[PDB]
RNA sequence: AUGUUCUAACGUUGACCCGUAAUCCGGGUUGCGGACAGUGUCUGGUGGGUAGUUUGACUGGGGCGGUCU
RNA sequence: GUUUAUUAAAAACACAGCACUGUGCAAACACGAAAGUGGACGUAUACGGUGUGACGCCUGCCCGGUGCCGGAAGGUUAAUU
RNA sequence: UUUUGUAUAAUGGGUCAGCGACUUAUAUUCUGUAGCAAGGUUAACCGAAUAGGGGAGCCGAAGGGAAACCGAGUCUUAACUGGGCGUUAAGUUGCAGGGUAUAGACCCGAAACCCGGUGAUCUAGCCAUGGGCAGGUUGAAGGUCUAACUGGAGGACCGAACCGACUAAUGUUGAAAAAUUAGCGGAUGACUUGUGGCUGGGGGUGAAAGGCCAAUCAAACCGGGAGAUAGCU
RNA sequence: AGGGUGACAGCCCCGUACACAAAAAUGCACAUGCUGUGAGCUCGAUGAGUAGGGCGGGACACGUGGUAUCCUGUCUGAAUA
RNA sequence: UAAGGUGAUAUGAACCGUUAUAACCGGCGAUUUCCGAAUGGGGAAACCCAGUGUGUUUCGACACACUAUCAUUAACUGAAUCCAUAGGUUAAUGAGGCGAACCGGGGGAACUGAAACAUCUAAGUACCCCGAGGAAAAGAAAUCAACCGAGAUUCCCCCAG
């Protein structure tokens, strides 16, 4: 049966990548929270 | 609105006609 | 934004109050109008978005004084 | 206080000119409307479109009926 | 044709067709504090809403109630004064 | 444990180990105890000072009356034979404790409400751009009133791929959180499919089932208000 | 003080009390140069779409109340020693 | 400052140093790829693609610097349109982004409590947003008082539940 995760690297990066996060104030707040938490991986980019 | 005729009114008569057409100035 | 260029009047918030004193949030907006003001010193019309109250200020103080205040506040016209 | 007429506020999602490589915007010219329309404050109406809620207890289960001083 | 992905595929939904009704264009209507945008680079042989549901034969009586439409004599009635 | 009542065939516990529930602060009252006593005690602050200073205050030694006011009385009433409340019981500040108040207030537990974000890689609809549909039938219009021939229409027909999901059996701690097997429907269309795009939560999208919106839907998910509240267990 | 050392160290070690130290940069507090700022004294002047008001709200412990006072979206509008 | 040393897991190897450029510690410097505000344009962060000017060239190329946006100011240029103004270009100066709390401001819930609930409460709390500073804000009476007087603002204890 077809499951929910159907990977596409292009869609992944456009939806959740670093530049998508940086493009809005709320996305920049995500990055600020994840830096404050000390995440090794800020985004799906890397 | 008090005006000096150069050639008491309603403010709109002064504002939009008399003063721009050069027909008066405020008192 | 709904801001008078002469007075700085802008939307303020308050309540609607029913007969039963139910409070619901509302705004009070300024009575704003775009108006072409004759500036005799420049032989020109200047359009300002102004409250009715701001138009009375212009009538009292004169357009030249008001535009002088606008320039000194960084208010572009 | 109603009506006609007027133009100068105001409208233009008519035309043309310029900024300009631009179908946005602004300025200009002109036509058409024109103190109307429209917007602010106040105000009457309407308003399950939306919202917050209420919609009793007793009871040989509950409801219905009856009851409540 | 469509539908309750995972207990219902149907008589349900849709449908061409029919009717009522709104809408003169900056349309009605819808998304939007707004600017705007869809409707439509369409213009009443068009577009929206509603109900009915190919086709055939048809679709009777009631406008008192509730809506909607039109009216404006009179009564009542807001801010305001 | 809960009950009128449980060997109960009512509840809970497989066992062990570890953890797991009446607290804390500030007010207030009462008891005990200590100090001082018609007095008791200081707060902030000053002070290097657990000292010392600081008496601002607070409680008490007087009550009655709505109050003015009067005062061991006072109020009531025009006035009491009277009547009500008082007068002839030591308080106060620590320290310990019992209770109360405000706080999560003994612990654990909702369904929900609100705020800000994240989500259309599933799915619904739409947009743009590409792809797919073996094989076999039927024979519309038209062409050269009717005939022959030609012609090749269709949400046309039979049927694989492809898209579905009507029936049955199996499976039901599965091979699988929806399948397998045998049959079944559509199969040039209102078809199907790849890639990318757009619509966001009282919101979307819906040939409408309250369907679908990431195994979640009569209001998604994540974080927060938050220890919501729980007259219940 | 404290820590270490083959068990518990004043005297084994590192410290501790105490006494000292800066080429360089730099904080501070003074003093003294320099740029601008311009003391003092007579004589004036004295904040207007403002105060106040009407309407709607909000803020004040104060819920419109008998409701002072403050703010102002809207319409108005003084006297100015 | 020194008789030791070349950070750790982590030994070894090859070495450095022992009277002073071994190492180590501190001050001041130098270097400081790419991404990121990211700023030459673009972009699926750590990549893709330029223009301009100098200087080097062995003619294949090569090096280095500059080129965002906005605000302000100045100069020059410059419409409709006559003067002009808008517009344009260049230069200088500044900004931008990040950061736990505290601070000022713009907006602003509901659960909950009221043993239901609407006024009221929770609370101007949570949360969102803007801005600042080492603190911020406030501040030198159109203030109180009560016929006596006090003398800006802020904070603490009382007044007083
Ligand atoms: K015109
Ligand atoms: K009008
Ligand atoms: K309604
Ligand atoms: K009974
Ligand atoms: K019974
Ligand atoms: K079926
Ligand atoms: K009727
Ligand atoms: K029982
Ligand atoms: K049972
Ligand atoms: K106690
Ligand atoms: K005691
Ligand atoms: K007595
Ligand atoms: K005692
Ligand atoms: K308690
Ligand atoms: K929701
Ligand atoms: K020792
Ligand atoms: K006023
Ligand atoms: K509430
Ligand atoms: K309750
Ligand atoms: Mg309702
Ligand atoms: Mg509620
Ligand atoms: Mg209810
Ligand atoms: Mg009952
Ligand atoms: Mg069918
Ligand atoms: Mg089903
Ligand atoms: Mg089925
Ligand atoms: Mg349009
Ligand atoms: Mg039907
Ligand atoms: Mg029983
Ligand atoms: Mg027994
Ligand atoms: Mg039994
Ligand atoms: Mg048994
Ligand atoms: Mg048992
Ligand atoms: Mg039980
Ligand atoms: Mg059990
Ligand atoms: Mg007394
Ligand atoms: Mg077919
Ligand atoms: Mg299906
Ligand atoms: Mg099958
Ligand atoms: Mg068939
Ligand atoms: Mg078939
Ligand atoms: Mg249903
Ligand atoms: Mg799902
Ligand atoms: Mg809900
Ligand atoms: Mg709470
Ligand atoms: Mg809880
Ligand atoms: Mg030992
Ligand atoms: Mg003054
Ligand atoms: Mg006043
Ligand atoms: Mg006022
Ligand atoms: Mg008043
Ligand atoms: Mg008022
Ligand atoms: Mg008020
Ligand atoms: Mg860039
Ligand atoms: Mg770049
Ligand atoms: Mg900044
Ligand atoms: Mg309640
Ligand atoms: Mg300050
Ligand atoms: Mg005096």
């Amino acid at each position: 049966m077809k499951r929910t995760f159907q990977p596409s690297v292009l869609k992944r990066n456009r939806s959740h990548g670093f530049r998508a996060r940086m493009a809005t104030k709320n996305g920049r707040q995500v990055l600020a929270r994840r830096r404050a938490k000390g995440r090794a991986r800020l985004t799906v980019s890397k | 609105m008090q005006v000096i005729l150069l050639d008491n009114v309603k403010a709109g008569y002064a504002r939009n006609f008399l003063v721009p057409q050069g027909k008066a100035v405020p008192a | 934004s709904r801001v008078c260029q002469v007075t700085g009047k802008r939307p303020v918030t308050g309540n609607n109050r029913s007969h039963a004193l139910n409070a619901t949030k509302r705004r009070f907006l300024p009575n704003l109008h775009s108006h072409r003001f004759w500036v005799e010193s420049e032989k020109r019309f200047v359009t300002l978005r102004v409250s009715a109250k701001g138009m009375r200020v212009i009538d009292k103080k004169g357009i030249d004084t008001v535009l002088a205040e606008l320039r000194a506040r960084g208010e572009k016209y």
